[PDB]
């Protein structure tokens, strides 16, 4: 749930 | 054709959608499903892209129900409950946002486009600042939309770090999340975009 | 395998990804493409969703290089220049933000966010408004990048109507975004969210 | 150009 969300972050970077 | 009424064939593709995702959709699939020959429904529907089209707008039609200004709504709160009823919509199935992505806007869609900018502009927008505000409501939406919903069709195979590896901002960023979910995410940015039309609007003849 | 260097394939896949798409893009086109077997490409690529992956990183690392705080940044900046840099990522190739969508994050990018959360607390976010800022750039980003190119996506078979059928509001929206593209509309969008997030953090300890 | 970008913002209505 929360792991998703940092996971959609990271991605951008 | 009880079996396959159109709104039955409708209902059928969306649960189908649900099953399986817009990768596994096809026309194949859901003559399985109806329990039909192929070419019985073909008949009926073309192929892949015509059903989506018909997907598309059928959540549309059951859940962006705030498409247009309430009563003396104010601008603020319109472009608010529109952006939460377009989200609705493309939440409301797997894949909801992909299903929307390409499809065409039917008459009806570029009539509901000309009221809505009839209306910002009888709240003093200028025509370029209606547009870009509708447009970054919309963009943010979306991309909101596909990020959500990209999570839990990646959740199958593919998996994040263990939570305990984690440097201890991440850390404590997948706690936070974990409680609130992504909506508050939304609703706050949402919020900073039409506060930040607001700074926008009331320049009007000066400088901001 | 110089013909196979690993820069060579990502190259080529690169060039095929603009000539046919995510859609038509497979392994199969990939090695007529490089004029060898299907096995001898399969030694070295596993599959198309492993080769999206290579190509979405390789695009952002030609292009997506302003990706941490400069020296003494200010963090609008910052939000700004990185949110243009991402942008200018996604655009480099034919459907770049679907390549995108759904990667998995390499190791060095979650350090990236690590430090990204570091600057934004250490400039006086909450660590839960950091996040929501972060996020809501992305949002805007990846949605305004995906509309503008499934445009020319679906420029191919499906056309709009003529431009004069269209009622005068809808008329004077297509001179204007004739005229100008959608650059100004992400810049415009960028610019009100950070306005946003700005009221947002003066208000620190109260009520806004 | 322009007419595309009009049909974008349609399609969300």
């Amino acid at each position: 749930r929360g792991r998703w969300q940092v996971w959609g972050l990271a991605k951008r970077c | 054709m009880s079996r396959l009424d159109k709104s039955k064939v409708i209902n059928s593709a969306l649960e189908l959608l649900n099953e399986v995702g817009i990768e596994g959709l096809t026309t194949r699939k859901l003559a399985q499903k109806l329990g039909v020959e192929q070419p019985t429904l073909y008949w009926h529907v073309k192929n892949k892209r015509a059903l989506l089209d018909a997907l598309a707008i059928e959540m549309l039609d059951r859940h962006h129900t705030h498409f247009s200004p309430l009563e003396g709504e104010s601008w603020q709160d319109f472009l608010r409950n529109n952006a939460k009823s377009f989200r609705n919509a493309l939440l409301s199935h797997r894949d909801g946002a992909k299903v929307h992505l390409g499809t065409r806007p039917t008459e009806k869609q570029y009539e509901t486009l000309e009221n809505q900018l009839a209306f910002l502009t009888q709240q003093g927008f200028s025509l370029e600042n209606a547009l870009y505000a509708l447009s970054a409501v919309g963009h943010f939406t979306l991309g909101s939309v596909l990020e959500d919903q990209e999570h839990q069709v990646a959740k199958e195979e593919r998996e994040t770090p263990t939570t305990d590896s984690m440097p201890p901002l991440l850390r404590q960023a997948i706690e936070l999340f974990d409680h609130q979910g992504a909506e508050p995410a939304f609703l706050h940015g949402l919020e900073s975009l039409i506060r930040g039309f607001e700074v926008q609007l009331t320049a009007l003849l000066q400088i901001v």
